[PDB]
């Protein structure tokens, strides 16, 4: 029961489709990315950040919540072959200027009160 | 007639003070026209008003080629002119300090100062209050 | 030293024709680019000074930030002064450009431009009058004026 | 009531003045500190108390409407003076 | 006992204003 | 009750009444609640599956014709199970009034998209979606219009923090802009202004 | 393949930041395609952390160059929302500067596009009128633009003593000025080679994609919100409403000259229908006594601190005000829940939907086309991205 | 009430087709816009010479802000909040305490002028005419930092714009 | 049409919050006490949702 | 502490290091970054210029507000050093010429600078000190550059026993001489090496990892006296260096040897430039010579620092040495260059 209205899949198995078929469209949209912004990455690095991308999201269980994720990831690639982002959007995923923050307790309780 | 343009130009370089102060003027404010001097300046900023000019070119200040310490001959800008004349000045009243002075007080600086930006009596801004929490002092004994 | 002497005068005859030409890129972002217009506008005729905008970053030597600058804006601005040819000059004009003014506490607003470029005048109102905006001009000129580029490549 | 700390840093009327270790101090290194000098807590104690002949005196500042906003002052009390909790303005009964 | 001073228009009324359009002939055939 | 207060239009009041029942009568399907404010202003609450049919007859009625919209938003009460409250304006020329059309969804349930309907809606509801999340089924091209390119969340939501979650900045070392977590020089002051005491007894909610 | 272009944010003719991308085989536009944000500030969520009076300076800053009529707007929702009546001077003192407003939009509208033509002259010739009302906005308020004059109980000062003179003054050589424009533009053979059918609208298409004043009015559809919903005092005033006949840019840009012209009418007869009284609400609880009832009246004080630190509580409902604008229909959605701090503000700019339907204007046009769309579109950002 | 504003036909007799021939061949219209620019090249300029001329201001001018004083020399400020209060951009930060003689005043009191929006709250606000915006707005700074004012710069700004300030006030607080 | 969904409503991964603000993050929900200063009940009616308090500091410059 | 120097906040830009550091040498191409690391913090930097003001004008946007602080100071006056370490708890020296200028010889700049900042800085109380030397400093070098280094990192030593000293090893970066220089000689035509660069081993160092390895041993408390060496992961021999860049910069690449006399003389030649020098005999010298093996000084991993390959980083540094149609190719296309590792 529990009475909800989907947006495009009825069950899991069509939301893993999409899924499956926009990793599909982001790993063949990578290498022309790294062409097209001028990246100091490799292909390999890209991918690895497509994939790790995805896999943040791997615990969803809600076909609507899965398939506003993937309506969210064409809206980026979407915006990403179209040159409306640039470089700085692009390497926003890489957080090159984010200083290392610890997660053991020790280096925590030494740096200040937040846990 | 052109003739009669001519001649008020002539005493128009004949009423800055001859050739040279005609030089000085224009070179120094770009223009040479001649008013009615309505006042000077403690510092020596000179007002001029013409009332048959159009309404922004009917008061003006010749300023002083120099200010508290700095050499203003050429370097001159509309932060030298006193709160007073800069009233005039800006056409918020009719009347001129020397006719109309303001009131005064003793805390009222007697010594205008201009934008002082860009140089080593700039402004530094600072916390105005004091020490909120106090650590405790150790005893200066040994406790063996 | 004759050479002090002539690098000093070098330097200031440079010093004045970079003062006396100096050409704004034609940019606004907001309503202070109004108050800019009024400073082309004939009362105030910036034109008189030497000050003409020109569009392209390549014959500019001079970014007036008149404007709001937001986050989708910020790497625009930032590519446009990086195309400017050396020397080149940033007047902030304007709460928003200075500090963020009345949008200081947004999600979408940069908190003063200068944490995207380098400032050289900070011009303060909401907007600046035409005027104070011209006495910044008038300001930037004076700091141009201070330059002894050539002393310094002599003295070292 | 200006008066410098023994670093030679002028105290302001709030009291604060950057202690011997404090790093902040570079701030004004090659520039100055701004200190206004009209000191207002002195400037008010100059004022001469002013003696009325009624218990209940009426305060606003002067100037009518470019005052503050108009205050009585019990002056009950011989031992002390009524003190405009606005302008700081001393009034007394004639005592003595 | 000082009376109400308001800026108001001038007794009766301002001067006319023109708004219609004046653009003169101005030529030969 | 002469000088300072705002005159009432009785007349009014009574038409948009009539036109209201009118409405409820010919779309008893859709409509939920038909109200009118005391400035004489009519609002018609629906059922969201009916947004179509209700704004085609609402603009396509001869007696209706409200040719025109005005705007188009968003509301969110997180209180309400239901978080958002889609409110449409619309304006008759040929009568010369204005009508209120208002509906409701969660963050998970799409609302049809009425650019069919209305070609002013498109950037209306790229609008909603980008400030609020609210996804339209059936938009022509649905896509953030108002934030910065790659921006996670909706400001407009109740929850999001007034100055978000990152700030931007140029950073000479990779020699381009970045996105930081936002630190604040001066936090934002919360002050708490609302009085202890009631002010408007006509709404006085029952104790429950 | 067509080529793809950026228009702005960084071009003269982008009229602020907008970075409209462009397909174009040749000089063709073969489709439009506005990106829009980079002027969102956020506005109405930070309407949404401050008070009523608080939110009031930022109307001022959505349409900068119509600031009065923002203002106006916002103060006609919340003087709805709060059931009072403003005073019926301060609502002439309204009129007057909505018209003194709508004819600075005007003129920054009508240089600005022939400035993006080519025609770079008028632009300096007009400016110098628009310094004139900048004046007496300033003389009025202190502020040259953002002045913040109407508010939610009728204005903020009364008019110094001798404005109204001066308002004559600069009213009857108006005229003149926009005679010697429409010399300059009106029946230039290139302005209307480069204006006549270009970006032309039908009447429904207009209606349907949600066009509001010029936009409309330049296709015949005779609407005017000044003269179908009346507010403050414009009921008693007379003037014409502009109509064209062609839906393109050469017919917007004679309806706005006329509309100059309409409102040196209105303003003639403001100035001489000025009643005396007070200029705002006479209610304390809404409006601020005056600063010597504040220094002597215990009632007064009270008011002016709760006024100043708390502001007025609003009754709990939800408005939609709209006003003729310079630009179009100007509207306000505004939710009170019953305390001094609005619950939501949406902000109903006509800009929008013309930028909007900016692609659909420029089907089979050129390059130069484009750019005198956006001109006859007369668009401000502050507005469209708020 | 409406008027068309390209509503009209032209002439078909000889007369008026000659006459747009010779507009369209011999070009009047663009010699009548010739002549509108010659004309405005003699008259004079609307231009002034900045700085020794200034623009046209009014005692309700908003400008660089201050803190006043009573004749007395005592502050006037007593602490209230009503400008931080009202403040729309947040730009007032007040600190407050008991002075050595039991008075109500202020420890701290910054304005960051780059948050201010200029709009004057601050003055209706405040009860006592503390805080002003004084006439002055030519105070643009080489540094972010200058425009930071705290409670010395401003009580130093009211001590140099006092003699205007008071003028000012005088001439515009009857309709205030 | 509707397709029976089983779960608890989760919405973490569309919100954009990032994971920090998340997972060490307690809210406390409750009606806010009356202010003992004043007699009014009116603020005493509705419940509330607010985050822990996390650190404050003193900043360099003007503190 | 001095509670004022607590550290606060989440160490972003409005945050409290507790790090006041007076940064010599900042208007240089290692300056720009410790500068910004310095300021990434939340660091209060006091920035000593004698150049043009404007010259400075790029390390405005790395603090917050009142967080960089800019003073004009004179190597030769010791007043001035004074003034503008007097507030500081860290003072770093980057001061440092390749070429030696009619006012200021090798001597002057690596040796009298550097220890006049050690006596003032020691006397004026300031707690740490970093210098930084090369890998390559001798007393027995044939470049005067290197011996001048030497000297006076044993000044330094004596004037302030607990500096860390730093020697790092041929910086590469966007702004790197090093670098550019083999770029730069693609414009003669063919590039001279003495013997063909094949009696040559270098081992450079990413400028990032110089920055990175400075602001850790600011930080950390076992580092006072120590003495580091900042090298690369991979050693070169020169040919094969050479060989890379112009492979990476899609250049044609002819080189050609040169005996050592005729490269000094040229780079005599080369010397008279009244400007910044393209080449000196000094420079010539540097080159060709290898990078020495230090096992037994700490390293970038004993700071914790993870030594960046140069096959990760050419390509930023290179790109803009491309022709047009080379400028858009990928970094992995390259085949890295062939390392002479033990
Ligand atoms: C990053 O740092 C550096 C620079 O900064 C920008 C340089 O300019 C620089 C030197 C810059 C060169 C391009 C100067 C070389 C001069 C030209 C390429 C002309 C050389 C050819 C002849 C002089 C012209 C006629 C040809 C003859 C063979 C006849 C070097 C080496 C450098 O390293
Ligand atoms: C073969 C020659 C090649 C080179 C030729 C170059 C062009 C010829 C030189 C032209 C010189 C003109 C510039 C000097 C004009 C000075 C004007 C004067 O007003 O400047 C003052 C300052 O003068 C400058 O400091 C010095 C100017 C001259 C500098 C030295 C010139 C030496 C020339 C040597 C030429 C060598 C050429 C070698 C290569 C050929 C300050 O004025 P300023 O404050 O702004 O005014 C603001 C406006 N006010 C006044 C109304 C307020
Ligand atoms: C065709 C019209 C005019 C053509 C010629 C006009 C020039 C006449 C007057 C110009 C005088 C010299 C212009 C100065 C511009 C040159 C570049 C410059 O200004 O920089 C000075 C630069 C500063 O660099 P550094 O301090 O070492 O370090 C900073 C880098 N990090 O050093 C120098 O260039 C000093 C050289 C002095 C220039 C020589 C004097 C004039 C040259 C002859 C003119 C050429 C015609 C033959
Ligand atoms: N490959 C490399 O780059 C590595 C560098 N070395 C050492 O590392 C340090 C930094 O190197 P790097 O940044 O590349 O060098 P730079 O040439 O880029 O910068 C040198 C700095 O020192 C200043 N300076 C130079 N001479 C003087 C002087 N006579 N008086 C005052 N200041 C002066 C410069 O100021 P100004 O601009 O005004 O002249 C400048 O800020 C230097 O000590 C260098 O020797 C260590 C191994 C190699
Ligand atoms: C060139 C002259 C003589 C004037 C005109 C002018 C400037 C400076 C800047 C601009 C400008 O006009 C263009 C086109 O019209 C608007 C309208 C704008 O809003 C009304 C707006 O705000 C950013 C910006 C613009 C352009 C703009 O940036 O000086
Ligand atoms: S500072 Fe004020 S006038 Fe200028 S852009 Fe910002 S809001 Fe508009
Ligand atoms: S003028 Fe307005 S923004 Fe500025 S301090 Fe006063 S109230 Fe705040
Ligand atoms: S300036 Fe005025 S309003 Fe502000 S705290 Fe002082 S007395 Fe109160
Ligand atoms: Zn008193």
């Amino acid at each position: 029961g529990t009475s909800v209205k989907p947006i495009f899949s009825r069950d899991m198995n069509e939301a893993k489709r999409r899924v499956r078929e926009l990793y599909r469209a982001w790993y063949r949209e990578v290498p022309n990315t790294v062409h097209l912004f001028q990246l100091d990455i490799s292909v390999k690095q890209g991918r690895d950040k497509v994939r790790e991308m995805f896999m943040k999201n791997a615990h969803v269980t809600d076909p609507r919540v899965v398939d506003l994720l993937v309506i969210k990831g064409k809206m980026e690639l979407e915006e990403t072959i179209n040159v409306w982002k640039q470089r700085t959007h692009i390497m926003r995923f890489f957080h090159e200027t984010e200083a290392p923050r610890p997660t053991d307790f020790l280096s925590k309780f030494y740096v200040g009160h937040d846990p | 007639e052109l003739v009669q343009v001519l001649r008020r130009g002539l005493q128009q370089v004949s009423g800055h003070g001859g050739l040279r102060g005609y030089l000085r003027v224009l070179f120094r404010a770009n223009d040479v026209r001649v008013g009615t001097l309505v006042g000077e300046d403690k510092y020596g900023n000179k007002y001029y008003e013409d009332n048959k000019q159009f309404f922004g070119r009917h008061r003006w200040v010749i300023y002083t080629t120099e200010m508290n310490g700095r050499d203003t001959f050429w370097d001159v800008d509309g932060s030298m002119v006193p709160p007073e004349w800069h009233r005039w000045l800006h056409c918020m009243t009719d009347d001129p300090p020397t006719t109309k002075p303001p009131t005064a007080r003793k805390y009222i600086w007697t010594n205008h100062k201009f934008n002082v930006s860009g140089t080593p009596q700039q402004y530094v801004p600072y916390s105005t209050t004091r020490k909120k929490i106090q650590e405790w002092v150790p005893p200066s004994t040994p406790y063996k | 030293s004759r050479g002090e002497y002539v690098v000093a005068k070098l330097d200031d005859l440079v010093n004045w024709a970079r003062r006396s030409s100096l050409w704004p890129m034609t940019f606004g972002l907001a309503c202070c680019a109004v108050e800019m217009m009024h400073m082309a506008a004939p009362r105030y005729d910036m034109d008189r000074f030497g000050v003409v905008f020109r569009a392209s970053p390549r014959q500019s030597d001079v970014m007036i930030v008149a404007g709001t600058l937001t986050n989708k804006m910020a790497p625009a601005l930032r590519k446009v002064y990086d195309q400017m040819p050396e020397p080149r000059y940033v007047v902030s004009m304007g709460s928003c450009a200075n500090g963020g003014g009345y949008y200081h506490y947004s999600y979408s607003v940069v908190r003063g431009c200068d944490r995207i470029v380098p400032v050289d005048i900070y011009v303060p109102g909401c907007p600046p009058t035409a005027e104070a905006l011209l006495y910044g001009i008038l300001q930037l000129q004076r700091k141009i004026k201070r330059e002894k580029r050539l002393r310094i490549w002599y003295r070292r | 009531g200006v008066r410098t700390s023994p670093t030679g840093e002028k105290v302001t009327h709030t009291g604060q003045a950057y202690d011997d270790g404090d790093y902040r101090r570079v701030r004004f290194s090659d520039r100055q500190k701004e200190v206004n000098e009209n000191f207002a807590i002195d400037l008010i104690a100059e004022q001469p108390v002013s003696e009325v002949g009624s218990r209940v005196i009426s305060c606003d500042g002067g100037g009518g409407a470019l005052g503050h906003p108009r205050v009585y002052i019990n002056l009950d009390k011989e031992t002390k003076t009524g003190t405009c909790g606005y302008c700081g303005l001393q009034f007394r009964q004639p005592h003595h | 006992a000082s009376k109400v001073k308001q800026d108001m228009p001038p007794p009766g009324g301002y001067g006319p204003i023109d708004y219609k359009r004046n653009l003169p002939r101005r030529g030969l055939s | 009750t002469r000088p300072t207060i705002r005159p009432r239009n009785d007349v009014v009041h009574k038409q948009l009444s009539a036109f209201g029942q009118y409405v409820a009568e010919i779309l008893p399907k859709y409509v939920q609640q038909v109200q009118v404010s005391c400035f004489n202003e009519l609002e018609i609450f629906i059922h969201p599956d009916g947004v179509i049919p209700v704004l085609t007859f609402l603009r396509d009625h001869t007696n209706a014709q409200f040719k025109s919209l005005a705007d188009l938003t968003a509301v969110d009460v997180p209180t309400r199970q239901n978080r958002f409250e889609i409110v449409y304006n619309l304006l008759s020329l040929r009568f010369n009034s204005r009508i209120r059309v208002k509906t409701y969804t969660d963050e998970l349930t799409p609302i049809e998209s009425s650019v069919t309907v209305y070609k002013a809606a498109n950037w209306y509801e790229r609008e909603i979606w980008d400030m609020f999340g609210v996804f339209f089924a059936n938009h022509p091209d649905l896509r953030r219009i108002l934030t910065d390119y790659g921006f996670e969340g909706h400001p407009f939501r109740k929850d999001f923090p007034l100055s978000g979650y990152v700030e931007l900045r140029y950073d000479d070392e990779v020699k381009r802009v970045v996105a930081e977590p936002v630190e604040l020089a001066q936090e934002f002051r919360k002050f708490d202004l609302n009085s202890p005491w009631e002010a408007f007894p006509a709404y006085r909610q029952p104790p429950e | 393949s067509n080529l793809t272009l950026n228009f702005g944010p960084q071009h003269p003719a982008a009229h602020g930041v907008l970075r409209l991308v462009m397909e174009l085989s040749g000089e063709m536009v073969r489709k439009c395609d506005p990106h829009i944000g980079l002027l969102h500030r956020g506005t109405e969520k930070l309407i949404e952390y401050k008070t009523y009076l608080q939110a009031l300076p930022y109307f001022d800053r959505l349409d900068y160059v119509s600031m009065m009529c923002n203002e106006q707007a916002y103060s006609l929702a919340v003087e709805k929302l709060l059931n009072i009546q403003p005073p019926p001077r301060a609502q002439w003192i309204r009129v007057l500067f909505g018209e003194i407003t709508r004819l600075l939009n005007h003129i920054m509208a009508v240089t600005t596009h022939a400035l993006d033509i080519g025609a770079m002259t008028p632009f300096f010739w007009m400016f110098e009128e628009r310094e004139k009302m900048f004046e007496f906005y300033e003389r009025v308020s202190g502020a040259r633009m953002h002045a913040a004059y109407i508010r939610p109980g009728g204005v903020h000062q009364d008019l110094p003593l001798g404005l109204l003179d001066d308002i004559y003054e600069f009213s009857k050589n108006f005229s003149f000025r926009i005679d010697e424009l429409e010399e300059m533009l009106t029946n230039n053979r290139i302005w209307r080679n480069r204006t006549v059918d270009i970006g032309v609208v039908t009447a429904e298409d207009a209606l349907n994609y949600g066009f509001s004043g010029v936009m409309l009015r330049g296709s015949g559809i005779q609407w005017d919100l000044r003269k179908t919903q009346p507010y403050d005092v414009y009921d008693q005033v007379e003037f014409d409403v502009p109509i064209g006949s062609r839906g393109d840019c050469y017919d917007r840009y004679l309806c706005r000259v006329e509309e100059m012209r309409q409102s040196l009418r209105i303003i003639s007869q403001c100035l001489n229908k000025m009643p005396p009284g007070e200029i705002k609400v006479d209610d304390a609880k809404v409006s601020p006594p005056k600063r010597a009832e504040m220094k002597t009246s215990m009632e007064s004080l009270i008011h002016h601190f709760k006024l100043y630190t708390e502001g007025y509580q609003v009754p709990p409902g939800a408005t939609y005000t709209a006003i003729e604008a310079p630009k179009g229909e100007f509207g306000v959605y505004l939710v009170s829940d019953g305390s001094s701090r609005p619950y939501r503000c949406k902000i109903k700019a006509p800009g929008f939907a013309h930028l909007a339907g900016l692609d659909k204007m420029s089907k089979g046009h050129m390059l130069a086309d484009v750019v005198a769309i956006i001109g006859t579109q007369d668009i401000v950002f502050g507005e469209v991205d708020r | 009430t409406y008027k068309f504003v390209n509503m009209r036909e032209p002439s078909m007799d000889m007369k008026s087709v000659t006459d747009r021939a010779a507009q369209t061949l011999l070009w009047t219209e663009l010699v009548r816009g010739l002549g509108m620019t010659l004309s405005y090249l003699f008259r004079e300029p609307a231009t002034i010479n900045y700085p020794f001329e200034k623009g046209p201001l009014s005692p309700r001018f908003r400008g660089e802000h201050a803190l006043r004083r009573y004749p007395s020399g005592e502050e006037r400020c007593i602490a209230c909040k009503l400008c931080e209060a009202v403040c729309p951009a947040q730009a007032i930060t007040i600190e407050a305490e008991p002075r050595a003689d039991g008075s109500r005043r202020t420890t701290r009191y910054d304005i960051d002028m780059t948050k201010c929006i200029y709009c004057g709250f601050c003055q209706e606000a405040c009860p006592v005419d503390a805080i002003v915006e004084g006439p002055n707005f030519e105070f643009s700074t080489e540094t972010h930092e200058e425009l930071l004012y705290n409670k010395e710069k401003l009580l130093n700004n009211g001590d140099k714009w006092e003699a205007e300030i008071a003028a000012n006030i005088q001439a515009d607080y009857l309709y205030r | 049409q509707l397709i029976a969904v089983d779960e608890k409503l989760d919405i973490t991964t569309l919100t954009g919050v990032p994971e920090e603000h998340i997972k060490t993050r307690k809210v406390r929900i409750f009606v806010p006490a009356r202010n003992n200063m004043q007699s009014g009940v009116n603020n005493t009616k509705k419940w509330k949702m607010e985050f822990d308090t996390r650190e404050r500091w003193e900043n360099p410059l003007m503190g | 502490l001095h509670h004022a120097l607590i550290p606060h906040g989440k160490g972003g830009r409005s945050s409290v290091s507790g790090i006041v550091a007076t940064v010599f040498g900042a208007t240089g191409f290692l300056g720009r970054y410790v500068v910004n690391h310095l300021g990434r913090m939340g660091s209060q930097v006091i920035v000593p210029y004698r150049c043009e003001p404007y010259d400075t004008m790029h390390l405005r946007p790395m603090g917050d507000l009142g967080q960089i602080i800019f003073m004009e100071w004179n190597g030769k006056d010791k007043d001035s050093i004074r003034k503008v370490v007097e507030h500081s708890n860290v003072v770093i020296n980057l001061v440092g010429r390749e070429w030696e200028t009619k006012n200021f010889d090798f001597e002057d700049v690596f040796v009298k600078i550097p220890h006049a900042i050690a006596q003032v800085s020691k006397e004026a109380g300031v707690e740490k000190l970093i210098h930084i030397s090369h890998l390559n400093a001798d007393i027995k070098s044939p470049s005067r550059y290197l011996r001048s280094k030497a000297v006076g990192e044993k000044e330094v030593r004596a004037a302030f026993p607990e500096a860390t000293i730093i020697k790092p090893s041929d910086i590469f970066g966007r702004e790197d001489r090093f670098l550019n220089y083999f770029a730069s000689m693609r414009w003669f035509g063919g590039v001279p090496l003495i013997s063909l660069g094949k009696e040559t081993v270098k081992q450079p160092v990413y400028i990032v990892d110089v920055s990175k390895g400075i602001i850790n041993a600011i930080k950390d408390p076992d580092a006072k006296g120590k003495t580091f060496a900042f090298v690369g992961p991979n050693r070169y021999l020169l040919f094969d260096l050479v060989q890379y860049i112009f492979a990476v910069a899609y250049r044609p690449f002819l080189p050609y040897p040169l005996p050592h006399f005729a490269y000094r003389w040229v780079g005599r030649l080369f010397e008279v430039s009244p400007f910044e020098p393209w080449t000196t005999r000094d420079k010539v010298e540097r080159v060709h010579m290898s990078d020495m093996t230090l096992p037994h000084l700490p390293g970038l991993e004993d700071l914790g620092i993870q030594a960046t390959p140069l096959e990760l980083k050419a390509i930023e540094v290179l790109r803009r040495h491309r022709t047009y149609r080379w400028l858009t190719s990928e970094m992995e296309d390259v085949k890295p260059a062939k390392t002479v590792n033990i």
